[PDB]
């Protein structure tokens, strides 16, 4: 009946689900009410020694010898064959001492938090004593918000966009829209960044603008491993696009990083699949310059406008931190529990208005021109290969009549190159017809 | 050269830290675009390996459902 | 409120922004910023934040401090 005693001990330990194996080839353990994983540390032996107490007393004496611990560890490693996914609860936020559920507002600890496999934390212990609904703290925040950004009806849409984005930043799922901070200096951008950092603890990370213009497939990129399992990635102090020779922020790159899983090989890691649950925030003081503008590119662009120009010590002391978390969870309750959705702000970046007005003002080719070609031939339009075509001189003068050619010359040239159709080698036309040309204004 | 090499059963490629040179291709290659491709070299061996399809159907919204309705 | 004097010196409010011609602006910087010392740096300044209001209204939205003072 009593076979290998060490095998019995290993089975008894394993049936408590205190150790798990991930699809990444690493083992995770549950010690001190926390999920910890490491490759270079004897986590399994520490877990065995810690759990020794709750076993029946005839095993504790045997568990003292390190060789027996190594044998039990080998048995445990041998009896683990199935993997389990990690971080499957985007609607809960883990702390240093527990996990807080965003729906009911109450935080679990101890065995209750063990149900969800969360490998990260804010870094500071959660306390309900500082998290009080009725205090001076939120009315103290209220004046601060108006000091940095008022609730005026002119800025009502901007403020509600700010609230919705801040609430969405707390969500643990992958987001397809990034945030842009453009405004005057000393307008509270640094204060808001520090507040967000203090609110989300270690989930915040700061990275430079090099990756926005560099090739991500060349050389080791520990940065790409850095924002894994993060909640906020900040790119601040962007270079002046006005400066000659400045590298343009490639749209293909930002199209690549917005996807849920970016393809990349981390250093000393075969983890092709990387989870990007972080909110991308980019802060600049100068309007960006873009080369290619497309619909799919512009569905994912969201910009917050900041035209408004003891607190530092209180923020450093986290006096306003817990009330800030309360405001964030209240916003997340008002907006994101009813539905998990993110919406863009497709009005304009300082360089997208030209494209939007070009699209609105110009119409695609239609058969309505066919009955009017006799009149169209009077205006320079010609029928080449059963195709309506406009002379290059006519298109150039029509463009220069309304919009200056010397200004958007780079933009106009890029648009022509993207949309060049060759009726002749020198006469390149577009699939656009001026509405005012044939229809009275 | 890329199209020519991608069609043979044995693909030649040297990864770093390895001396492997042969790879087996079991995947259909599909490339999507809005403009006619441009090739450096034109020869029989090139276009004897190219097939395309025509996506002549546009789905839009009621905002532009009238302007683009009568499009060739 | 200074817009009238801005047009008097050259800062025209085209497209709801001040537009000082680069000829006047380079004359100002040449009379203040010594050309021989940092001519290349001055050219870099001109070409960095260069803007054109129209075909013949190339401008930079920088107002030199004696011009920001209301005359």
């Amino acid at each position: 009946l009593d076979g290998n005693k060490l095998f019995n001990i290993a089975q008894r330990i394993l049936d408590t689900n205190s150790v798990l194996l991930t699809e990444r080839g690493d083992h995770i353990v549950w010690i001190n009410n926390s999920w910890k994983f490491n490759s270079e540390e004897p986590l399994i032996t520490k877990l065995i020694l810690s759990i020794r107490h709750q076993l029946p007393k005839e095993y504790s004496s045997e568990l003292l010898c390190p060789r027996k611990r190594k044998t039990v560890e080998a048995n445990i490693r041998d009896m683990l064959v199935d993997s389990v996914e990690t971080d499957t609860y985007p609607d809960k936020l883990p702390f240093k001492n527990g996990v807080l559920d965003l729906v009911d507002g109450m935080f679990y600890s101890g065995d209750d938090a063990k149900k969800y496999t969360c490998t990260v934390s804010t870094g500071f212990k959660f306390d309900d004593t500082k998290f009080v609904e009725d205090s001076p703290e939120m009315e103290e925040l209220m004046n601060i918000i108006n000091d940095i950004q008022p609730l005026t009806d002119e800025n009502k849409k901007n403020r509600e966009l700010y609230e919705k984005t801040l609430s969405s930043c707390l969500c643990g799922a992958t987001k397809g829209c990034l945030t842009f901070f453009f405004g005057e200096t000393a307008t509270g951008k640094s204060t808001t960044k520090r507040l967000l950092k203090s609110a989300i603890g270690d989930l915040f990370v700061e990275t430079g603008q090099t990756i926005l213009t560099d090739v991500l497939d060349k050389g080791p990129n520990p940065f790409i491993a850095n924002m894994h399992l993060k909640r906020s990635v900040f790119c601040s102090e962007l270079p002046d696009f006005a400066c000659s020779g400045s590298k343009k922020i490639r749209s293909d790159n930002i199209k690549k990083l917005t996807e849920p899983c970016v393809i990349g090989r981390p250093c000393f890691s075969n983890k092709i699949n990387n989870r990007n649950h972080a909110t991308i925030i980019i802060d600049t003081n100068y309007k960006p310059v873009f080369d290619r503008i497309d619909n799919a590119l512009m569905r994912r662009i969201a910009v917050v406008r900041f035209r408004t120009h003891g607190l530092d010590g209180k923020i450093q002391n986290n006096r306003y931190r817990f009330a800030f978390l309360y405001l964030l969870v209240k916003w997340y309750k008002k907006y994101h529990i009813p539905i998990m959705k993110l919406y863009p702000t497709p009005e304009e970046i300082p360089d997208f208005a030209f494209y939007l007005k070009i699209g609105t003002l110009l119409v695609s080719s239609s058969v309505k021109h066919i009955p009017l070609m006799t009149d169209l031939s009077k205006k320079g339009y010609i029928l080449y290969d059963n195709v309506v075509t406009l002379p290059l001189t006519t298109f150039q003068q029509k463009i220069s009549k309304y919009f200056n050619s010397r200004l958007f010359g780079h933009d106009i040239e890029s648009f022509i190159n993207r949309h060049k159709k060759f009726a002749n080698v020198s006469d390149e036309y577009l699939q656009y017809i001026f509405i005012e040309d044939i229809s009275s204004p | 050269d890329n199209i020519k090499k991608l069609t043979e059963p044995c693909v030649i490629g040297r990864p770093c830290f390895s001396n492997k040179i042969n790879n087996r291709n079991h995947a259909t290659i599909i490339i999507d675009t809005n403009y006619k491709p441009v090739f450096d070299r034109i020869d029989n061996a090139l276009m004897r390996r190219i097939a395309v399809v025509r996506f002549r159907t546009h789905f839009s919204q009621p905002s532009g459902r009238e302007a683009a309705e009568n499009n060739d």
